[PDB]
């Protein structure tokens, strides 16, 4: 019974570690679209009149 | 195998004055390619048989 | 005209080529090179009245004085029709004679 | 999930490779980040640097440019942003560029579009007076050079006064 604790003990954690990934991989995502703005804005209004 | 330092490139000081500017008197025509993906191929699954 | 949204350098014209998930443009640009040093004035100080050029910049070669276009050295002689008056010349800073 | 014990690893084998692609993801991220960084500040192909005298026609950038008496080689206002902003099997990565080099970017940008105008973004970079820059910009959004080589020393008195006050704000 002991292996059935554990088991439930992996599992919770597996599904939680799972959660986490999953939100970070979202606010990359909106990070990386935040930066290609500011690579545009970069390139535009600064080596040139826009 | 051997580990440095990186360098941002090479450097130079442009020679500013009030009185003095550049203007160039020849030209190149320069070609150069990008490359965008536009789709991904399209897969289905079915429950049942998986 | 948006800068360095495709192509390094002025942009003239693309073309597109297909590929197996995806595009390829092709950009040609003008880069301009060859440079030259000059000495500049921003305006010219004649009979008392100030000029200055209409599309151009003043330079010269040590005498002279020419209008020249901004990305290419072609230089012409200073003319009443390629230049413009405003006001007599005492408050520009960097007026020469001529 | 284990926290070094050998049966718990023995329970956790039967469950397939539930964890190469989690680290391969968060690999993934991480190289994201690193590209995103140099993509947004690697845009020189050289590294320019300021003339030793500045006379820009009255316009005063000390505020802006590097000073080489602080250790940091960073502005008044980098130094005013960075001080006003403040293990169980994780852990974390330095980034592959030091602060250092990024202040370095942001310097030779800065010294660039200062003293060559637009030039250096296309070409090679090729110097101009400040003063005539300035007209060109103003011939740009549709009024002639004749307003700024009129009013250059209100137009300077003006932008000086709006640095300071952007600097008090922040
Ligand atoms: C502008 O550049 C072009 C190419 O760099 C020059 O054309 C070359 O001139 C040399 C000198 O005689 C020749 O040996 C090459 O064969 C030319 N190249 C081509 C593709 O024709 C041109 O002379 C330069 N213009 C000026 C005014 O210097
Ligand atoms: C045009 O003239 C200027 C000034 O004479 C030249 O500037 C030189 O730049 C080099 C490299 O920075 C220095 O070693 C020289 O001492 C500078 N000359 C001086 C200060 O008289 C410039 O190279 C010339 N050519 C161009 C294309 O600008
Ligand atoms: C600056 O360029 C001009 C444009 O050609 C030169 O003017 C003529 O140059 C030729 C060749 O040297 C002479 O034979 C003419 O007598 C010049 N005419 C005039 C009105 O100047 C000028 O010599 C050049 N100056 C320098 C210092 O290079
Ligand atoms: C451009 O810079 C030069 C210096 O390179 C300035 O010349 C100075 O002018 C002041 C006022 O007349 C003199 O006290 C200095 O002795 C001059 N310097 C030198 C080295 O002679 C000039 O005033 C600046 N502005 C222009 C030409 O419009
Ligand atoms: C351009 O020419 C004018 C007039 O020929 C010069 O103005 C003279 O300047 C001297 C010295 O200050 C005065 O004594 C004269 O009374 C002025 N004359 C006039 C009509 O204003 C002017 O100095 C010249 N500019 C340069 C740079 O030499
Ligand atoms: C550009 O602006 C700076 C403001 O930061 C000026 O530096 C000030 O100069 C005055 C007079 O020497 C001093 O009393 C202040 O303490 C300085 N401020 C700082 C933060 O050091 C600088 O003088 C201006 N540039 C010019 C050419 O006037």
């Amino acid at each position: 019974e002991a292996e059935v604790q554990i088991d439930r003990l992996i599992t919770g954690r597996l599904q939680s570690l799972q959660t986490y990934v999953t939100q970070q991989l979202i606010r990359a995502a909106e990070i990386r679209a935040s930066a290609n703005l500011a690579a545009t804005k970069m390139s535009e209004c600064v080596l040139g009149q826009s | 195998i051997i580990a440095y330092t990186m360098s941002l490139g090479a450097e130079n000081s442009v020679a500013y004055s009030n009185n003095s500017i550049a203007i160039p008197t020849n030209f190149t025509i320069s070609v150069t390619t990008e490359i965008l993906p536009v789709s991904m191929t399209k897969t289905s699954v079915d429950c049942t048989m998986y | 005209k948006r800068v360095d949204f495709c192509g390094k350098g002025y942009h003239l014209m693309s073309f597109p080529q297909s590929a197996p998930h995806g595009v390829v443009f092709l950009h040609v640009t003008y880069v301009p090179a060859h440079e030259k040093n000059f000495t500049t004035a921003p305006a010219i100080c004649h009979d008392g009245k100030a000029h200055f050029p209409r599309e151009g910049v003043f330079v010269s070669n040590g005498t002279d004085w020419f209008v020249t276009q901004r990305n290419f050295y072609e230089p012409q002689i200073i003319t009443t029709d390629n230049t413009f008056v405003s006001g007599n010349c005492d408050v520009v800073i960097g007026i020469v004679n001529n | 999930i284990c926290g070094d014990s050998t049966e718990c690893s023995n329970l956790l084998l039967q469950y397939g490779s539930f964890c190469t692609q989690l680290n391969r993801a968060l690999t993934g991220i991480a190289v994201e980040q690193d590209k995103n960084t140099q993509e947004v500040f690697a845009q020189v192909k050289q590294i320019y640097k300021t003339p030793p005298i500045k006379d820009f026609g009255g316009f005063n950038f000390s505020q802006i440019l590097p000073d080489p008496s602080k250790p940091s080689k960073r502005s008044f206002i980098e130094d005013l942003l960075f001080n006003k902003v403040t293990f169980n099997g994780l852990t974390v990565l330095p980034p592959l560029l030091t602060d250092e080099m990024i202040a370095q970017y942001t310097s030779a940008l800065l010294a660039g579009t200062i003293t060559s105008g637009w030039t250096f973004g296309a070409g090679a970079a090729l110097q101009i007076p400040f003063a005539m820059q300035m007209a060109y910009r103003f011939n740009g959004i549709g009024v002639t050079q004749n307003v700024l080589y009129e009013n250059q020393k209100l137009i300077a008195n003006q932008f000086n006064s709006a640095i300071g006050k952007i600097q008090d704000s922040l």
